[PDB]
This record gives structure tokens, sequence and C-alpha cells, in this order.
């Protein structure tokens, strides 16, 4: 089914089938230019054809400005095997470092 | 004569450095206090004549607000940023291992150094304990460092109203609804075509103008020096586009020397 993975489980192997849905849920704050991103500073799948992936932002229940919220990424695992998720939380025209707040999964078919 | 068409404070006031400065707010969400701090500099110095001039250390409001302002690096309020000036006051601090003023800002941006790089850029981690100690070697001690305001007023839902307390008194505070194709954002007018709403953000006004024909307001944002045009940005002006004319605020500076 839906399967539902946080920071906590950063670098774990989650079974799965083609097609389940995975949110992987992680707090992101982008009031900061901080948000979360696949290499290259995008939020799209490096592979679509393995999977397919979308995220959404969800503010906070505050008028706190510089509130922060939690990013979802709602991947859709496309083909047979064993998948990385590498997200890395970035400020884009910047690119990651050393010092990035890094998120990975291993998303593995049958 | 009353008003100009274009207008900015960077080159009204030359002898003004921090007019002209984008300090980095690292990860925390903490712009509420970047705003004021960096419009509180810039009209210390315009309110002297240049004759005092200073960065005024957000490290300070961010770390030593508590509760009264908001939540630290989980966000807080512009206007409470202003009477915590007003009656606590705050000291000189500056960029991220600059070794200016005070307290210097403890949070950094993530790529340049790391050997106790210290608090990382993690999630949504604790904002700093509260200090009030100055940083070794920095020569006055915590509180006769502090700078005071005289008041905090908000400013109407006006244009004319901000023209001309900016052209009067000098940069002020304000925020906007922040949406997804904003941090993608690169130069221009900034207007929302699209994206969600991302969350209100702080930020300073210090100028206007018209260009391609849309009038904006020239802001200048904490989000480094390669975002956007060398730090600053420009939106929509007229329109309370975003939100960006509601929510004005400013201070007049004690000075009793």
């Amino acid at each position: 089914m839906s399967h539902k993975v946080t920071k906590a489980h950063n670098g774990a192997t989650l079974t799965v089938a083609v097609g389940e849905l995975v949110e992987i849920q992680l707090p992101s704050n982008p009031t900061t230019g901080f948000a979360w991103y696949f290499e290259g500073g995008t939020k799209e799948s490096p592979n679509e054809s393995m999977f397919t992936v979308e995220n959404k932002y969800f503010p906070p229940d505050s008028k706190l400005l510089g509130a922060g919220g939690t990013e979802h990424f709602h991947v859709t695992v496309k083909a047979a095997g064993t998948h990385a998720v590498n997200l890395t939380y970035m400020r884009p025209w910047t690119g990651p470092s050393h010092d990035s707040e890094r998120f990975t999964v291993y998303l593995k078919a049958n | 004569l009353k008003l100009p068409a274009s207008f900015d404070a960077r080159e009204q006031w030359p002898q003004c450095p921090t007019i002209k400065e984008i300090r980095d707010q690292g990860s925390c969400g903490s712009a509420w206090a970047f705003g004021a701090v960096e419009a509180i500099s810039d009209r210390i110095c315009i309110h002297t004549n240049a004759h005092v001039s200073v960065e005024v250390s957000a490290e300070d409001l961010l770390t030593c607000c508590g509760s009264m302002c908001g939540d630290g690096c989980n966000g807080g309020y512009p206007a409470e940023a202003w009477n915590f000036w007003t009656r606590k006051g705050l000291v000189s601090g500056g960029l991220y291992e600059s070794h200016v003023g005070c307290r210097p800002y403890s949070i950094p941006p993530c790529e340049a150094h790391v050997n106790g790089a210290r608090p990382p850029c993690t999630g949504e981690g604790d904002t700093p304990k509260c200090s009030k100690i100055c940083e070794p070697g920095y020569s006055p001690t915590y509180k006769q460092d502090k700078h005071y305001g005289y008041n905090s007023y908000s400013v109407s839902n006006s244009e004319k109203d901000i023209m001309a307390e900016i052209y009067k008194n000098g940069p002020v505070e304000g925020a906007f609804s922040v949406y997804s194709d904003f941090l993608l954002y690169k130069s221009g007018v900034y207007q929302h075509v699209t994206g969600e709403m991302m969350g209100g953000h702080a930020i300073r006004i210090l100028g206007w103008g018209v260009e391609n024909g849309t009038p904006y307001w020239l802001v200048a944002n904490s989000w480094n020096t390669d975002w956007g045009d060398n730090g600053f940005f420009k939106i929509l002006r007229g329109q309370d586009h975003c939100g960006i004319e509601s929510e004005v605020v400013a201070g007049i500076p004690r000075t009793d020397q």
C-alpha cells in the first residue's frame, strides 16, 4: 500500500511493488530558500523510467513568517530492481556541499 | 516637487555601507529578524548622517526574544521585532564567521567551512541559546553594545505612504506571501504566475522604479549574494501584490549618544 517514509528512515531499504505509492515526507522550510531536490536542483525523478515522482509543500498552521512545514515526494516505482531516491536539502542556484542535510532511501521492486 | 519616480537608498545614502549589504539567514526561518536589523542599521546610519554606522546583530533579536517575537528559527513577527528593539536593545553583530561586532550571526550557508562547522543545516532544528556574551576580542561588553529604538509603527496599506516613509526615513521591513515560482525567480519584476503558497517572508524594501512599463519595489533578500540580482529583487508595485504593501513596519532610532 501507501508506504510512509520519514527522516527516521534515511538510508533504509523499503520493499515495494510496481506502482504502490511512497510518501516520503521530510521537514522543509522554503522561506530560507532551501528546498529538497534530486541532483541538479530539480524535483523531477532522474529516471522517469525507473520511477515517477511528484512532490507538494504543506505550510504550517501558524501566522509566524519563517515558520516551516513539510515536503512530500509521492514516488511510484515503475520498473523491477532497486532504486536510490537521493534528495538533498539545499539552495539550488548555490548547489549542495559536505555540509548539506541529505536524504536517501532504497526502493526495491518484487 | 513631492516624490521621485525612481528611488534607491543605496545611492541616495552613499556613506552608509549597510544599505548595500545583503545578509544570509542560512537554514533558519529568521528573515523576520533580518529585515528588521537590516533597516535598523540603515536607519541608525541615516539618522546620524553616517556619523554612526553599525551592523546590528540578528543573532541578538534571533536568540534573546523568546516567544514574545515567535519561535526563533521556526518563524516570527516583524512588528514584535521592532519593539524588542525599542525596549531592550540590539547589539552589533555581522555575518557568519566575519568576527564583526558583538554577536556575529552564528548560522551558516552550507558550502565553505568544515571543522566544527558546529550546528549544521539540518531539518527544523532548534534556535541557538540566547548567549548575551560578546565574541572573544570584541571590545565593548554585552549591555553597553546595545542600540535602542524610539518606537515602532506600521505603515498603512498605501503605496504613497510607503514611498514617503522610505524617502524621509530609510528602508523599511515588510513581508509577502511567497509561492513556488518565487524561488524560481532570477531577474525582473516578479509577479506570481504559478505555484501554491509557500508561506510569508519578511524582507527590506529600500526603493522603487518602473521597468518594462511595470512599476515595482526594490527589495533585498536574506538568501546570500548569488540569489537574484546580487541578493536583490523586484516585485510588482501598486497592486498589493502578494501582501507586499500590507505589512510594513519601521522605527526611528533613539539617538542619545
